[PDB]
RNA sequence: ACGAGACUCUGGCAUGCUAACUAGUCUUAGAGGGACAAGUGGCGUUCAGCCACCCGAGAUUGAGCAAUAACAGGUCUGUGAUGCCCUUAGAUGUCCGGGGCUGCACGCGCGCUACACUGACUGGCUCAGCGUGUGCCUACCCUACGCCGGCAGGCGCGGGUAACCCGUUGUGAUGGGGAUCGGGGAUUGCAAUUAUUC
């Protein structure tokens, strides 16, 4: 139970810029694919235990579900695990990258603004699409 | 707030830190993780080294208290 | 077969338990072997109403209650003593439901 | 773990750290002082273990020392007679603030 | 409270005045005397008429009571 | 003429084809075990039914 | 000719066939100490300690146990055997031993012969509860 | 002489059955095993790696409880709550896909089978088997 | 003499009783028993009664019903229950039909909601509902396997007039409880967005 490895101050895994805190593995929210129930299923299927240390964890491991996340239709896995599915201009799932480009294309806007619709207005002003009742309870959303 | 403690392992200075622990009177890591500030997991591979050396025997097993003892 | 059943239902247990009383004991005086009573478990059915007709007051609310009874028997015999012990001038309210089965 | 007692410790922090009085309302109207009367010590004894379980838990609620590792600190909240506590000293500082009526 | 009505007063009064040679002390014969000699309509009315007259006896045995 | 108007499209949900046996009110039905009345109308035969205040 | 007790309590309950045999205890249908809630695993070590081998060298105790809640199969398995022990030491030996050993077993506690009385009891009148009414506005 | 396969803790009773079952050695879970969320009250998927003896086992004590327990009431220890969001709950149970294809690999092992009207019947070879197999490993090198 | 109590219903209790081929006397429901301030102490013209304690399943134990005179409280929009002053044909009959009120600078009133090893998944041991459920109307009832992406389920498939079927229904913003909002097959309700759907 005596590993080698020695304590890095400095590690980089997506190119953000983000405080090292807290402990690792599961504050992975700056990784936006990657935990949960499809990573367990992955560190599964790959047969590793917890035998070692906590705290000291490097990112082989989300190194190695990132890579699987690459091409993951080659093996028939159930293709439920990803964030925008059936999108419009693209019938297969293309990957990206980077922070402050996610958030934006988390709302595709662009489309229904565009056909002088209610609903894109309805997401633009921060409000109620589905119609969430707002006027004795519902009050944040701003604050 | 986190602390900054040495967890390196290195020629001379991880020889040093795995030898305290026993100098004090009441050694349990709960203990050693109120006092000497280290988390409570490291106290606890510390004693299952000591079982895997065969100086001690183990009983129940919980994720926060551990039951490592003996007998002679 | 001659397994015969009778299924003595009414709203209130003191009829119910005499006319079973009564259809025991004429049974039995038959030198013929029954199956004691068994007893369902009494449904019951509730209704809440608002006792007011208008919408004015105190939200007050009438709970009605009407508690239904039901008791089987077991027993071998032919349709001619079923149908000779049945006729025994019943008191209201017992309906009686006989099976063959 | 131990093999020895805990004895010592077990009684003489709590079971005596224990105040001797606490306070009332007096008159009809006046919340700037309160009188100085006691209790058969039972129920003074239990109002300070329940601020003391309060203590526990604000030496766990936003700390360090978590919950079912202070069996040390319980077994002196239990036992019987001396003097070395923290909420109890709280309500000894009320014991004197009150007695300043007798 | 426990206080007993006129109803219970009443009634294990005059039981006790009309045939006192039967009725004794022991709430188990209080009991089975009062059903067997008074038409107690209730059960809980007759537990509480016995336990008043033998409060009653326990007032007769150590002195005269005028009711 | 008239079966070109008629049974158009299902009404599966028909308020109107409910209504207080006693008095034909379209409000408070009593649909449970039968009753089809106004509230009002059950209130006034409950006893009459069997229907009795236990509770 | 049918001496049988069973123990119940609260909601749960266990039959106790208690039979002469070779006189062998036999509990939970499961290893002793390994029960999965883990939480009241002392307390069923009471008996089997206090009383001794002797004393039940020659029961034969089968146990259907059923239902959901430690308070109410716990507790409800001290009050089986209690009776269960209680009734075979007054049938078939004599009484006088049956009123040590029950005095013995019923002054370690009370709880064995009283089960709890409270249930939960009806929503009242115009309120989200049995006594909270919903909120007067003036 | 004579023993009943419910004689140990159920925990290391399907252990045991399991280890015995997953070193028979011929059959290999297929790639549907996990990624089913099942239920909605729980947070992960399954991890035992045997998951797929325990769930035949556990049938089977809900079958011996039971004939034809397909609908075999379940029973869930851990809560009577389940709050989803913005609508009430259900109660609890697996997919059913997952329960055909199990039942694919399940042919050839003689454990258990469906029945000509609607549930699930018992094996009663292989049920003495494993009784002969507990028998003998638990009065052999566990309490000698 | 009403009212209060008593009384009915309701839960609480049998090493007892009347018996069931769906449980094995545990579940169901009995002509019945059991508590009464009863036993003992302490307060009470030592009265009515109050406190306490063994004992006991239970020791001010849920509700229902509830006195004349009442009030211009509500109801004529529940009622071929009701006395007639009195409008309009835009009858306040009908016909999957048609704006709203699902606005947000709030004018108010009921409502939707828990702070950390307690909150939440490993799914690794037998759980409860009180109750509902299909033709005088009537055409609308409750529900178990397969096409399988990950289950209600688009179609067949049986059971249930119901105890028989549904159904034994590491020191605090991190991993921890969700601020709008998007994909998978959608339960089949014209329209749901001008309230149905993981």
């Amino acid at each position: 139970l005596v590993i080698p490895e020695k304590f890095q101050h400095i590690l980089r895994v997506l190119n953000t810029n983000i405080d090292g805190r807290r402990k690792i593995a599961f504050a992975i929210t700056a990784i936006k694919g990657v935990g949960r129930r499809y990573a367990h299923v992955v560190l599964r299927k790959a047969d590793i235990d917890l035998t070692k240390r906590a705290g000291e964890l490097t990112e082989d491991e989300v190194e190695r579900v990132i890579t699987i996340m690459q091409n993951p239709r080659q093996y028939k896995i159930p293709d439920w695990f990803l964030n925008r599915q059936k999108d419009v201009k693209d019938g297969k799932y293309s990957q990206v990258l980077a922070n402050g480009l996610d958030n934006k294309l988390r709302e595709d806007l662009e489309r229904l603004k565009k056909i002088r619709a209610h609903r894109g207005l309805r997401h633009f002003w921060g409000l109620r699409v589905r119609g969430q009742h707002t006027k004795t309870t519902g009050r944040r959303g701003r604050t | 707030d986190k602390l900054n403690n040495l967890v390196l392992f290195d020629k001379a200075t991880y020889d040093k830190l795995c030898k305290e622990v026993p100098n004090y009177k009441l050694i349990t890591p709960a203990v050693v993780s109120e006092r000497l500030k280290i988390r409570g997991s490291l106290a606890r591979a510390a004693l299952q080294e000591l079982l895997s050396k065969g100086l001690i025997k183990l009983v129940s097993k919980h994720r926060a208290q551990v039951i490592y003892t003996r007998n002679t | 077969i001659h397994r015969i059943r009778i299924t003595l239902t009414s709203r209130n247990v003191k009829s119910l338990e005499k006319v079973c009383a009564d259809l025991i004991r004429g049974a039995k005086e038959k030198n013929l072997k029954v199956k004691g009573p068994v007893r369902m478990p009494t449904k019951t059915l509730r209704i809440t109403t608002r006792k007011t007709p208008c919408g004015e007051g105190s939200k007050t609310w009438d709970r009605f209650q009407m508690r239904i009874h039901k008791r089987l028997i077991d027993l071998h015999s032919p349709s001619e003593i079923v149908k000779q012990i049945t006729s025994i001038s019943i008191e209201p309210g017992v309906e009686v439901e006989v099976t063959i089965a | 773990l131990t093999g020895e007692n805990p004895l010592q410790v077990l009684v003489n922090a709590i079971i005596n750290s224990g105040p001797r009085e606490d306070s009332t309302r007096i008159g009809r109207a006046g919340t700037v002082r309160r009188q100085a009367v006691d209790v058969s010590p039972l129920r003074r004894v239990n109002q300070a273990i329940w601020l003391l379980c309060t203590g526990a838990r604000e030496a766990a609620f936003r700390n360090i020392k978590t919950i079912a590792e202070c069996l040390a600190d319980e077994l002196i909240n239990a036992a019987k007679g001396s003097s070395n506590s923290y909420a109890i000293k709280k309500k000894d500082e009320l014991e004197r603030v009150a007695k300043s009526n007798r | 409270g426990r206080v007993r009505t006129k109803t219970v007063k009443k009634a294990a009064r005059v039981i006790i005045e009309k045939y006192y040679t039967r009725l004794g002390n022991d709430f188990h014969t209080n009991k089975r005397v009062c059903e067997e000699i008074a038409i107690i309509p209730s059960k809980k009315l007759r537990n509480k008429i016995a336990g008043y007259v033998t409060h009653l006896m326990k007032r007769i045995q150590r002195g005269p009571v005028r009711g | 003429g008239h079966q070109q108007l008629y049974w158009s499209h299902p009404r599966k949900f028909g308020q109107g084809s409910r209504s207080c046996r006693v008095c034909s009110n379209r409000h408070g039905l009593i649909r449970k075990y039968g009753l089809n009345m106004c509230r009002q109308c059950f209130r006034q035969y409950a006893k009459d039914i069997g229907f009795i205040k236990l509770d | 000719q049918s001496v049988q007790v069973f123990g119940r309590k609260k909601t749960a309950t266990a039959v106790a066939h208690c039979k002469r045999g070779n006189g062998l205890i036999k509990v939970n249908g499961r290893p002793l100490e390994m029960i999965e809630p883990r939480t009241l695993q002392y307390k069923l070590l009471e008996p089997v300690l206090l009383l001794g081998k002797e004393r039940f060298a020659g029961v034969d105790i089968r146990v259907r146990v059923k239902g959901g809640g430690h308070v109410a199969q716990i507790y409800a398995i001290r009050q089986s055997i209690s009776k269960a022990l209680v009734a075979y030491y007054q049938k078939y030996v004599d009484e006088a031993s049956k009123k040590e050993i029950k005095d013995i077993l019923i002054q370690y506690d009370r709880t064995l012969l009283v089960a709890d009385p409270r249930r939960c009891e009806s929503k009242k009148f115009g309120g989200p509860g049995a006594r909270a009414r919903y909120q007067k506005s003036y | 002489p004579g023993v009943t396969v419910k004689d140990v803790n159920q925990q290391e009773f399907v252990r045991a059955l399991a280890a015995f079952l997953k070193k028979s050695g011929k059959l290999k879970v297929p790639e549907w095993v996990d990624t089913v969320k099942l239920a909605k009250h729980k947070e992960l998927a399954p991890y035992d790696e045997n998951w797929f003896y325990t769930r035949a086992a556990s049938t089977a004590r809900h079958l011996y409880l039971r004939g034809g327990a397909g609908v075999g009431s379940m029973t869930k220890i851990y809560g009577g709550r389940q709050r989803n969001g913005v609508m009430p709950s259900h109660f609890s149970r697996g997919s059913k896909s997952v329960a055909r294809r199990v039942l694919q690999a399940l042919e050839g092992l003689k454990m258990v089978e469906k029945d000509q009207d609607g549930g699930r019947k018992l094996t009663p070879q292989g049920q003495r088997d494993l009784d002969r197999i507990a028998g003998q490993v638990a009065a052999a090198n566990k309490k000698h």
